[PDB]
């Protein structure tokens, strides 16, 4: 019916449609864009988020992460480890040095392809995780920091404060940094904007081919798999297109521009990599929709302090004919990953 | 509890 294909879809609102941030999610659900498991949407050319960029030389990068990759045949392991901290200013240079600067390519596909060919090679370094918002405190529309989605529920009525989750992240990428494949925490939506720089290239797979992933991922790695049931929430896991393909999984590949927004859908895996010096912003956010999900989410065991929502808030206001059932262990619903939420009754 | 990567 709605995107049968399940490929990622692209949209292009009016800044008047993009005023209503809830809104414009629920209408490009109502257009299918939620069954690729991640979409695009791209900004008025009038909308800037900041004026400028380069008044952001000193600002810190706590925690840089260099990422050592180990594998072959399409599987690979990564592993994060910390380094001393530095500024955007040293980032820079040292991503747009010769010795980490992207190599010469005439188009994507070969950009892609030395990406897979050499990514346990020369380990980067990602100056992921760091808090912070470069938002405008006036742009008021698609703002970040503040969405005003039901998410806030945790804050403005549990007093919970989860970095990264309910608050913005940013990300300072150089060329051949990765994330592995993984869905939210919480298996949330999440909402990512490429601020300047090179581009970010994404891989998806549909919510609804998501557990056709998960058993492949667990076939590889048994091991994994016995001490977490969650272990890709780990974010070491890197599987090719190849063996994607290899295997039957269906997946759909976008690349993410300066100035664009990517929007990732409850249970949708996705992977990916920069192209070169960059910066994006992200954090999670929810709708109506996602409560099922919330209910639903298989959650890491292995590692303490994971993030861990508790659904009852959202049970009790939104579900409260089956609050009492719910909290007794018994409710049985299924989710049906092909529907829109209820919030698009209007645009169908 | 915080977002890692
Ligand atoms: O930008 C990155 O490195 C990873 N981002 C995400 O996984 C996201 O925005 O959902
Ligand atoms: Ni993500
Ligand atoms: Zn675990």
């Amino acid at each position: 019916t709605l995107n049968p294909s399940a490929r990622i879809m692209t949209f292009y609102p009016t800044m008047e449609e993009f005023r209503n941030f809830s809104r414009y999610i629920a209408y490009i659900e109502s257009q299918g864009a939620h069954r690729a498991g991640l979409a695009k949407v791209v900004p008025p050319k009038e909308w800037k988020p900041r004026a400028s960029y380069d008044d952001i030389d000193d600002l810190v990068i706590p925690a840089p992460i260099q990422q050592l990759v180990t594998g072959q045949s399409g599987l690979f392991t990564q592993y994060n480890i910390q380094k001393k901290a530095m500024t955007v200013r040293e980032f820079r240079k040292i991503a747009n040095s010769d010795k980490y600067c992207t190599p010469r390519y005439s188009e994507f596909e070969e950009l892609e392809r030395k990406y897979w060919k050499n990514l346990t090679f020369n380990p980067p370094i990602y100056g992921a995780d760091v808090n912070g918002t470069l938002y405008e405190k006036h742009v008021d529309e698609w703002n970040i920091g503040r969405l005003r989605t039901i998410l806030d529920l945790v804050e403005k009525e549990s007093g919970i404060t989860i970095e990264g989750v309910n608050t913005p992240y940013l990300y300072f990428g150089m060329w051949k940094t990765s994330f592995a494949w993984h869905t939210e925490d919480m298996d949330l939506y999440s909402i990512n904007y490429l601020h300047f720089g090179e581009p970010k290239s994404w891989y998806s797979v549909p919510p609804e081919h998501g557990k056709r992933l998960e058993r492949l991922a667990k076939g590889f790695f048994p091991g994994s798999a016995q001490s977490c049931e969650a272990f890709l929430r780990h974010k070491m896991t890197l599987i090719s297109p190849l063996m994607l393909k290899k295997y039957g999984i269906p997946f759909d590949k976008v690349t993410q521009e300066a100035g664009e927004f990517m929007i990732t859908f409850p249970y949708g895996y996705h992977a990916g990599f920069n192209h070169g010096f960059n910066c994006a912003e992200s954090t999670n956010f929810a709708t109506r929709r996602w409560i099922e999900y919330g209910k639903q989410a298989v959650l890491c065991s292995c590692r303490k302090d994971m993030v861990k929502i508790s659904m009852d808030v959202f049970v009790r206001k939104f579900q409260p004919e089956r609050y009492k059932l719910w909290k007794a262990g018994k409710d049985n619903t299924v989710i049906d990953h092909t529907l829109p939420t209820p919030e698009a009754a209007e645009f169908l | 509890a915080r977002k890692s990567a």
